[PDB]
RNA sequence: GCCCCGGCGAGGCGCAGGCAGCCGUCGAACCGGGGAUGCCCGAAUGGGACCUCCCGCGGCUUGCCGCACUCCCAGUCGGG
RNA sequence: CUAGUACCGUGAGGGAAAGCUGAAAAGCACCCCGGGAGGGGGGUGAAAAGAGCCUGAAACCAGGCGGCGAUAGGAGGGUGCG
RNA sequence: GGCAGGGUGAAGUCCCUCAACAGAGGGAUGGAGGCCCGCUAGGGGUGCUGGCGUGCAAUUCGCUCCCGUGACCCCGGGCUAG
RNA sequence: GGGAGUAGCAGCAUAGCCGGGUGAGAAUCCCGGCCGCCGUAGGGGCCAGGGUUCCACGGCAAUGUUCGUCAGCCGUGGGUUAGUCGGUCCUAACCCGACCCGUAACUCGGCGUCGGGGAAAGGGAAACGGGUUUAUAUUCCCGUACCGCGGUGGUAGGUGCGGCAACGCAAGCCCGAGGGGUGACGCCUCGGGGUAGGCGGACCGGUCCACAAGGCCGGCUAAGCGUAUAAGCCCGGGGAGUGCCGUAAUGGCGAGAACCGGGUGAAAGCGCGAAUGGCCUCCCGUAAGGGGGGUUCCGCCGAUCCCUGGGGCCCGUGAAAAGCCCCUCGGGAACGAUCCACCGCGACCGUACCGAGAACCGACACUGGUGCCCCUGGGUGAGAAGCCUAAGGCGUGUCGGGGGAAACCCAGCCGAGGGAACUCGGCAAAUUGGCCCCGUAACUUCGGGAGAAGGGGUGCCUGCGGGUGUGUAACCCGCAGGUCGCAGUGACUAGGGGGGCCCGACUGUUUAGUAAAAACACAGGUCCCAGCUAGCCCGAAAGGGUUUGUACUGGGGCCGACGCCUGCCCAGUGCCGGUAUGUGAAGCCCGGGUACAACCGGGUGAAGCACCGGUAAACGGCGGGGGUAACUAUAACCCUCUUAAGGUAGCGAAAUUCCUUGUCGGUUAAAUGCCGACCUGCAUGAAUGGCGUAACGAGGUCCCCACUGUCCCCGGCUGGGGCCCGGCGAAACCUCUGC
RNA sequence: CCCGAAAACAGGCGGCCACCGAGGGCCCGGGAAGAAGACCC
């Protein structure tokens, strides 16, 4: 049905893959941005102030 | 609600995109900068089947070597020599200005303004009436039963579209439909709207009826154009 | 087998070893034989082979010894009548 | 972790209680100040990135300098 | 406290637990048993406080001690006595 | 990139005999089809309202049943986003 | 904590026993033998994914559903070698940047121009065999080759020939341009030539078998270099119609056949490579190591592998570019190769292992999924079927030991007499079954139904004939006779048939995980809008989809193959058109008012409303009465006034009917059933289609034959559990308790 | 006819032993008995 037997189709491909500016495995193979950083898409940093992301990185409050 | 299937079409996707990767070019004309009065001749290479013109196409070879494809007349035969201006003969297969093809003439591939390249009369199996001339304009039956008006320069080319004759024979499958209109991207297989639910169509609901007119006014905004668009009558006679 | 050779385009071979193994070798596919402008005949006179195969090879062996190699000999006697008949006046 | 100027005055070799050994009275470790070296990506910039790795063109003499886009001053040199 | 760490999610993101020997390592020499974890003798220390280390509660488990205990009816207690 | 094996026998192309005002019989070739049988591979999921139901499994197993040269099945690269 | 030393450690592949060894300790580790399983996959190869799981040594605290001396576990050391394999190069669908337009703006949206990316299964220079390591090898070593670039020395040629021709030749160098070919393509079907693999016979060695007869094993040869025909297509001669020539078939010929010669032109095979290389076997001290031999012939089958040719289908036409070959032209120098020989050089990254009933995803050493993605010996046999078996792999679809040890459950086998009396319902099970011959209904869209139905035969042995073929080679088709059994498609394989009704024309699709259908789609019928700066649609705009398009077109509805048909109503609701007047907002005008304005009144005033007309394969509707001619019922005919009109043909107790188990007939011993009719149609009806219909349906429903443990009425047997023994070891749940 | 000394008046009779040891069980070979126990030879 839709659960355990479609879970072996996970041997494609990948979505993300490791970003070279940012560092970490959320850089979009196929559509070529990263959905961190933003790296591909612009040359700033994508920053959004409902996220919790980068206060937790720079241990911020919130 | 949800959309339409006529919504969706609009923006322009795969499920609706025509696939013209697949079709031999585009069919123009010679522009009128180099045919001034210039008169150029031509010879037919070889005849082909396009995908996406409902008609066959005709390569010819002209002056200065250069290729072009043009919409092809019954009965042209490889190896034949086509003329296109002013002083061309009258013959199957002629590009000639309006002006100087007489009353009477079966004509195809007309131009609206003069050096458009070719609107009117390009489906396979038509043809047009040259009616009346004047010095102001040309009167032409179109096979809508339309009589219009030209400018006597507007080009147009001597004969029949070739190709005619394709719904004597019936489509008889699902199948061959399927093909037919996997070549060019229709939409295919086609719903039934008073068979949908109340979001997807005007029509809609458990009981299968149209609750109402299907007559719709011109002035009725999208989403809601459906059934019989401002129809002047209905029924069979 | 490799996806590359699960490929069709290879025209595999069975052939037995010295040893005693019988491998399998593949081989690209041959190019088809040259064809004459207008008519479309084959024409004689013209190996087939691949790049590798026709560099090896020197000029006179690749083609005939004759005006319009690549045409047919119909052809070719069609257009040198021609321009004799041409070259009248 | 390399160098120099000052301070302190005998021990020192990070969190980190070990083995084997080295540095220091030519003044160390440590502290204040000033220098050198400083791989790849990244605004990333000679050109490309489905993998932080690849591919070049000029000039000089194998090593070095220049070679992005949008502009200002100029002008077929250059300076910002 | 080797914490925005380990770990979860294709991703946007989410997110723990974990402090204390002793004044001094004086961190247990030597002997018997055991395949070995280890046990028993002996030692250090003011005190084992023994690294499974300050103090070391309750629930829960085992053994010993005291009372009852196989003809017998109530939410497990109250009053009066033996 | 794939679909064992078998059946039926459309158009097209013909042959023989008696003949003869007419005709009447008899033999082949050929290999179409959203045709047929088929646990070939592969795909699906009718009934037993079977097993299991803190399962082998947050939808599986077995018997039985259906399609199987097509509106067929599958792979790599791409597109459509609340 | 109790539940509890309990459940679970079975079911889809039931597997171990004997002897020996190691070790503290062995059902579980190693060796040998016997016994077993898989065998078009549980065998071999290799993507993605994983990332060291690979190799050796040393271990057993934890992990492994039990044990463990073992290990994908733990610790210590190691391991991936390329000019030729792949990436880099080309472009496909598609994406990005700069400029440009839009946006309050953007990390947002977009056309066109320029530029750049985009395939580890598309295109695309070049290597094969043997050996070597604990673990790598087309990568290391030996042998034998090839490609590109750059050179050294010579030669063809520049300044040369043979052939009627098709053509055959070493047949000049350097820059640029142009042209042609190749790269380069769908589906179905058939012929020919070959190969891998297999079968038979002889011979040589070895081995098994009480002798004999017989059985099994081995009997090898890569790239590269050099060599030719087939088909097809061509060149000469030749000169034909009551016709000749040919194919498996279609076919060919004065627009030049037969016939005679020739040219070009595949996969293969042959030769060198290459036989002290690989395999098999035989003889003495066994540490290195010694010597010797064999490596032969004939004949059949034959691919889903390779090459080459025909034919058929499309309202459907099945990629492009780089690169490579040839010709011509223009411009240069006088030298100089696409031929022979020799030398030099060739960068960067990947390369271990699994590739799944234990190395991937699913929380797991999960009966699922990813991958069956590519490939497979002998027998019977139509067969890649099922059954048996060789190679290769396994005894790790990771707990074992007992038993007349029950009841009961799961999966199976047989049952006297009767034969659906069971049940909502023949659910389930049973019956039939392969091949040859005979014979074959209603109905029909003449194609089908149809394997209709139904009936007869089949083994073994001894011989005799036929077909193609040169064949006492191979593969097929018939005949006679003798004989055994309860039974001869003896196991395996392997349809139960028929007659009515409703629905839907058919093949197809659907609610992943309670609905597979009568629901969707379908070919086809009919209606509507539109002549292109259109019609319909997206968007804030810029711009865009249909559009590389033009009425045989694009878009929008309803019905639903085929056959016969499709009646009346335009008053209402809607859509369309037209029109004098009327109404009609802002603006404009006029007047009054305000030292100016605000403000007051009138006039004009588009669309729309109103008014007049068309339209029902547009939405929808098709009623009412007051009265009946000859005696039992008839209102079957004719006027009427209500309203736009007043249900036509057909069908009817219906998948529509209330009363209802309607009445009559048929089916039963017995009928709330099914079929056929009758009309009192609560509340049928004509493209929200009406009435029929051959073929088809895991659709719904009624009957008949056969058959059966469904049932009378239950009985006996098999394997796995349950019970006992050893080992590991939970959870749901729980106020305290419990006649 | 079947069950029945746990019938709380928890019975009667005969015999054996005690006031080393009567008797009983495990064990061994087996069924007519049997899920473990029990029963019988
Ligand atoms: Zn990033
Ligand atoms: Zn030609
Ligand atoms: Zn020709």
């Amino acid at each position: 049905g839709a659960g355990t037997a479609p879970k072996g189709k996970r041997n494609r491909t990948p979505t993300h893959i490791r970003c070279r500016r940012c560092g970490r495995r959320a850089f979009n193979v196929k559509k070529g941005y990263c959905a961190a950083c933003g790296f591909g898409r612009s040359r700033r940093m994508r920053k959004y102030s409902w996220s919790h992301k980068w206060r937790k990185k720079r241990n911020l409050s919130y | 609600g949800k959309s339409l299937i006529q919504q969706r079409r609009g923006k322009g996707t795969t499920t609706f995109r025509a696939p013209s990767h697949r079709y031999r070019g585009a069919v123009r004309y010679v522009p009128l900068n180099l045919v001034q009065e210039r008169t150029l001749r031509g010879v037919v290479e070889e005849i082909l089947h396009d995908p996406g013109r409902t008609a066959p196409v005709a390569r010819v070879k002209f002056e200065d070597g250069t290729k072009k494809l043009i919409i092809a007349p019954e009965g042209v035969l490889v190896g034949q020599e086509i003329y296109i201006g002013p002083e061309a003969p009258i013959a199957i297969g002629n590009t000639l200005p309006l002006a100087k093809i007489p009353e009477g003439t079966y004509v195809y591939d007309i131009e609206g303004v003069p050096g458009d390249g070719g609107k009117y009369v390009r489906a396979g199996g038509t043809y047009a009436l040259v009616v009346s001339r004047e010095k102001d304009k040309v009167i032409v039956q179109l096979p809508s039963g339309e009589l219009k008006a030209f400018n006597p320069m507007c080009r147009a080319t001597i004969g029949v579209v070739a190709g005619g004759g394709r719904l004597e024979k019936p489509i008889v499958k699902a199948g061959k439909a399927y093909y037919i209109a996997k070549a060019r991207n229709r939409f295919w297989p086609k719903p039934r709207g008073v068979k949908m639910n109340a979001v997807n169509h005007p029509h809609g609901g458990k009981e299968h009826h149209i609750g109402r007119p299907s007559t719709v006014s011109r002035r009725a905004p999208p989403g809601r154009k459906v059934g019989h668009i401002a129809a002047r009558r209905t029924g069979r006679r | 087998m490799k996806p590359m050779y699960r490929s069709r385009s290879w025209r595999r071979k069975y052939v037995r070893t010295p040893g005693g193994r019988t491998v399998i070798h593949f081989e690209r596919r041959k190019p088809k034989v040259a064809h004459c402008a207008m008519c479309g005949r084959p024409l004689n006179g013209v190996p087939r082979g691949r790049p590798s195969e026709l560099r090896k090879l020197p000029k006179t062996k690749k083609r005939p010894e004759r005006p319009y190699p690549n045409l047919c000999p119909s052809c070719m006697r069609k257009v040198m009548k021609a321009q004799v008949r041409a070259s009248i006046t």
